[PDB]
RNA sequence: UGCAAUAUGAUGUAAUUGGUUAACAUUUUAGGGUCAUGACCUAAUUAUAUACGUUCAAAUCGUAUUAUUGCUACCA
RNA sequence: AAACUCCAUAUAUAUAAUUUUAAUUAUAUAUAAUUUUAUAUUAUUUAUUAAUAUAAAGAAAGGAAUUAAGACAAAUCAUAAUGAUCCUUAUAAUAUGGGUAAUAGACGUGCUAUAAUAAAAUGAUAAUAAAAUUAUAUAAAAUAUAUUUAAUUAUAUUUAAUUAAUAAUAUAAAACAUUUUAAUUUUUAAUAUAUUUUUUUAUUAUAUAUUAAUAUGAAUUAUAAUCUGAAAUUCGAUUAUAUGAAAAAAGAAUUGCUAGUAAUACGUAAAUUAGUAUGUUACGGUGAAUAUUCUAACUGUUUCGCACUAAUCACUCAUCACGCGUUGAA
């Protein structure tokens, strides 16, 4: 019932002749969300890539600091159409009418 | 015949293989080892 | 697979009755031929065409589907004396010819035209015909827009016209004008194609007969057309003749089916064989010759809307209309040029006992209109079915309608 | 739909115990939309007989409360043969 | 025996089948046949009633 | 140290001078049903077993797999 | 049962000062038909007779309401009312929600398809109706946006006129001209043709390549958005871009219709609503063909049998299982 691709006879790899791996990388740039940079090595060929949240902007990693906007990806599903779509409300004025239920 | 699975996971184990991928081995001068010893000392 | 062997009726019924040769089975009949000339001789007779007459009124396009030309070896008119005579009368003698002709559906509006074009070729005069316009209009042609001449030039129905004026016209009456302006166009002749790029025309040396043969390109062919017609305006040796059938069409679809770059749709005037077309009925285009003549015929295949009611002042002016019921530069265009109308009268007694006499010796009848009937009877009931005198309807009763 | 001029509809639900303290907010307002001032809240909402605990992301916003309370559960076909 | 020819408009092959009938060359004739051949062999059974 | 025949099923089954389907039956599909028992339809399974030759035709001759016949050895 | 009756038919008479015009109309009364004669032929209770023939005179031909007695202990205690019972801090009252709406195989009755004897787009001196609705209404024209000249369809803004033979819902629609329309190389281009010119005849391309998978179908989904309502989440109708499934005319079997009927990709109005008909109830337009020899199936009577009579769902024959009695044999 399994499935398996079936193995070819091995080349046979001579006792000395057996080198190593080398696979083939890019000195990449990668920004972070604040505006610092790190060089790595990738295999993609994507020489620079910048992140929307990383560690720079996580409340974990981020304790000391007052202010930390949080974001997420971009022009896909419906995100911030809930505030798109009324533009009547607006921001205090609604914290100021959440006061009170007088409920009990 | 196989799957378009099948070929794509050879193309997969393909990146893995080291088949048809490495350059020549490095053959230097005798001078040339020298100076690396060098280096690497 | 391929069913269709050849020579087998596929198409509809109207399309395989005017394609099919269902006239060569005709019978030939000795009938007058049509000369104006001789209309005092031939009054009221229905009378074939000539050779010459024949030849054209076929590239111009004058006999359409649906007339029932096939019943008949040729088509053949009844001149008539209220139409025919009355309209070519004031055409002679009228001091501004222009007209159009106007009538209920199937009064013989066409039929009308094609005497016309008829009468022109035996007056020797160059005539232009533009027949269907929705073939511009529609958008199954081709188009592009040209910078110099700013609109919008179709090569395809340009081709097509020049090759209707050029093998309809006479070689004598075209020859004998010569050019005024030197016109440079590309070459597109395979012969001769490579070793020049343009051809070139010279003053009073060459003529308009092969100034209409000159083979060009799609994007020059716009300003070939306005080399043509430039010079016939400026020629005033021979009359010119313009005539355009199914004019409804034009003054009801302002904006035309082809659709700008940016969605909208181009107005008819702004692309060209409208704007040359009405620019000849408003003025702008000036012939020279005394006796060029104008006619425009308007068909029952078509809406109606206030814009020629108004232009013929048959109706005041409502300004609050909309513009897919009434046009105002349309209304302009044609007041501007002295356009007078033409309604062609419906068929009298007389007229139908004259038709109905050739159809019986042309054996288009029945049994039931040949046999138990008397002539007086069968006249009677033929105008009376007819609506009074509408010649299709006429027909229509004595051909199709069988029981 | 509702009209978006209209506003979304909105009803008088506790929210300041839910911020000041834990305390979640337990109702049978099945047709409220999620404000974005909910996110983060835990609500009980009714599903007929019992409520129903959920907590509110950011996606849920502009949906209506009953969408996750399911009213009904599934059918099972007892075939025995 | 019209709906078995070409043309897309019924007009036109019911009017290329009359005009096949007229000149004589119908495919039902042997219909006919069949139906009268059937009537001859069974006069037998005719029972005036 | 050589050779023989088997299967289209949920219950086996066509046959002989060359192109195309190989019953039943099974089953909720079910016949004709006075709501109704209890005789097709409708509802399941062949793909000439992976090879070799030919005219625009190979079930037909070899080998080989699902494996139960009958001789010789039977003084090892 | 027929007649009497209501909707329809014809005629007259009376009303309308023909600007509630539809006088081609409206509705009050009466008349008429459940049609009359004349010769023909078969016949035949003899002429007093029917079935036909059809010269004649008449406008004259339909429809629905009414479905008895007995029955099937047919349906209805959920239209309301009721006898017996059975709940009385519930089986009686209120609100918030959720149920009635779930989905494996079944089964009815309908809607929409599967193309060329047929489906879309246009038809402004606006081709041609009937019957209804509007004080718990109705929505004319006009102006804005979706979408660019318009127009057409959806929403908003204003609301005109009319509680209505007067305004409005509402320019019926199919027919009928015209254009198009894949399977289809049955087509479209390029040049040439010529007396088919809205067109045909040539030579090339339109050929993964002729027997079903679109320019048919509109189910299922994504996303704006809009009506009504306090509020469509479970569950309401709408336009917009996208999505574009099954269906290539259907097996035993089977349904309705005999004339203004069936059919109709013909539309129209009302009831039930704050809102939502593929249902119901009504109105008109266009308009068929088919029939005088079958076994069967129901009935109204009839004739033959009857041991049934709360009557064939009748009644009624046993030995074997249960208890008690009496007599044989041995
Ligand atoms: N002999 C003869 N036939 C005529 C005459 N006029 C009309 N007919 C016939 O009647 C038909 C009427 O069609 P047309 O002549 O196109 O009439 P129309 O009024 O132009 O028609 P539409 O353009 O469709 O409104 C013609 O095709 C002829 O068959 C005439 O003068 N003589
Ligand atoms: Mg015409
Ligand atoms: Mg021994
Ligand atoms: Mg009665
Ligand atoms: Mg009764
Ligand atoms: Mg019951
Ligand atoms: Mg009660
Ligand atoms: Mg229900
Ligand atoms: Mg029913
Ligand atoms: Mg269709
Ligand atoms: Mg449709
Ligand atoms: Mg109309
Ligand atoms: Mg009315
Ligand atoms: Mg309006
Ligand atoms: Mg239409
Ligand atoms: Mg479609
Ligand atoms: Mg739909
Ligand atoms: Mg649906
Ligand atoms: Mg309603
Ligand atoms: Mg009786
Ligand atoms: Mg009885």
């Amino acid at each position: 019932t399994r499935i398996t691709l079936p193995r070819r006879p091995a080349k046979k790899i001579q006792l000395g002749k057996s080198r190593p791996a080398i696979y083939h990388q890019f000195n990449v740039k990668m920004e972070l969300s604040d505006g610092s940079v790190v060089i790595r090595r990738s295999q993609y060929p994507k020489g620079e890539i910048r992140l929307i949240q990383d560690q720079r902007n996580n409340p974990l990693w981020n304790p000391s600091r007052d202010d930390l906007v949080v974001v997420d990806a971009n022009s896909g599903g419906s995100l911030d159409r809930f505030n798109k779509r009324y533009s009547s409300l607006f921001s205090t004025v609604e914290l100021s009418e959440e006061n009170k239920k007088k409920t009990q | 015949s196989l799957s378009p699975l099948a070929q794509r996971v050879v193309t997969q184990l393909s990146v893995m293989s080291a088949s048809r991928k490495q350059p020549k081995l490095l053959k230097l001068a005798r001078e040339d080892l020298i100076k690396h010893q060098t280096i690497e000392k | 697979a391929k069913r269709v062997t050849p020579g087998s009726l596929y198409k509809n019924w109207t399309n395989t009755t005017h394609t099919a040769q269902l006239q060569q089975t005709a019978v030939p009949l000795a009938l007058p031929i049509f000369n104006f000339d001789d209309i005092s001789k031939t009054l009221n007779k229905v009378v074939s065409y000539s050779n010459k007459q024949y030849k054209s009124l076929h590239h111009l396009g004058s006999f359409k589907k649906s007339q029932f030309n096939e019943l008949f070896q040729k088509p053949v008119c009844l001149v008539r004396e209220d139409a025919t005579n009355s309209f070519l009368k004031k055409l002679v003698s009228h001091p501004v010819k222009k007209f159009i002709i106007t009538g209920e559906p199937g009064v013989g509006k066409t039929v009308l035209l094609s005497q016309a074009h008829a009468y022109a070729v035996d007056s020797k005069q160059i005539i232009i015909n533009i027949s269907y316009p929705e073939l511009f209009l529609n958008g199954r042609n081709d188009f592009s827009y040209d910078d110099d001449l700013k609109l919008f030039i179709q090569p395809m129905y340009l081709k097509k016209l020049i090759r209707k004026i050029l093998k309809a016209n006479d070689p004598a009456l075209l020859k004998s004008i010569e050019l005024s302006k030197d016109y440079k166009f590309s070459n597109a002749n395979p012969k001769n194609a490579s070793v020049k790029p343009f051809v070139t025309l010279n003053k009073t040396k060459n003529t308009v007969l092969d100034l209409l043969s000159v083979m060009t390109h799609p994007h020059n062919r716009g300003k070939l057309m306005k080399a043509i017609i430039d010079e016939l305006s400026v020629q005033s040796k021979v009359p010119i003749m313009f005539t355009v059938d199914n004019f409804s069409k034009v003054l009801t679809t302002a904006y035309s089916a082809y659709r700008n770059t940016e969605n909208k749709q181009i107005y008819s005037l702004d692309l060209q064989m409208g704007k040359l077309m009405m620019d000849i009925i408003s003025g702008e285009t000036k012939f020279a010759n005394g006796e060029s003549s104008t006619i425009l015929a308007i068909s029952g295949v078509d809406r109606t809307n206030k814009t020629l009611p108004v232009a013929l002042g048959k109706i005041p002016v409502d300004p609050y209309v909309t513009r897919y019921h009434y046009e105002p530069k349309f209304v302009e265009l044609l007041q501007k040029g002295n356009v007078t109308e033409f309604e062609v009268p419906k068929l009298n007694k007389q007229e139908v006992n004259e038709l109905i006499d050739y159809y019986k010796q042309s054996n288009v009848l029945l049994d039931k209109d040949i046999t138990g009937k008397k002539w007086e009877n069968l006249i009677d009931e033929k105008y009376f079915l007819s609506g009074n005198g509408n010649p299709r309807e006429l027909l229509k009763s004595l051909v199709l309608s069988h029981r | 739909s509702r009209s978006v001029w209209k506003g979304p509809n909105i009803v008088p639900l506790p929210i300041r115990e839910a911020m000041t303290k834990g305390t979640p907010i337990r109702t049978n307002a099945r047709a409220a939309t999620i404000l974005p001032q909910f996110v983060g809240l835990k609500f009980q909402i009714h599903n007929g007989k019992e409520y129903v605990p959920i907590e509110i992301s950011e996606d849920m916003v502009g949906h209506k409360l009953g969408e996750f309370a399911p009213t009904r559960k599934r059918f099972s076909y007892t075939q025995t043969k | 025996s019209a709906n078995q020819r070409v043309s897309s408009d019924f007009a036109v092959r019911l009017g290329e089948e009359l005009t096949a009938i007229a000149k004589g060359t119908s495919s039902a004739f042997e219909k006919r046949d069949q139906i009268h051949k059937t009537a001859i062999a069974h006069r037998a059974y005719i029972q005036l009633k």
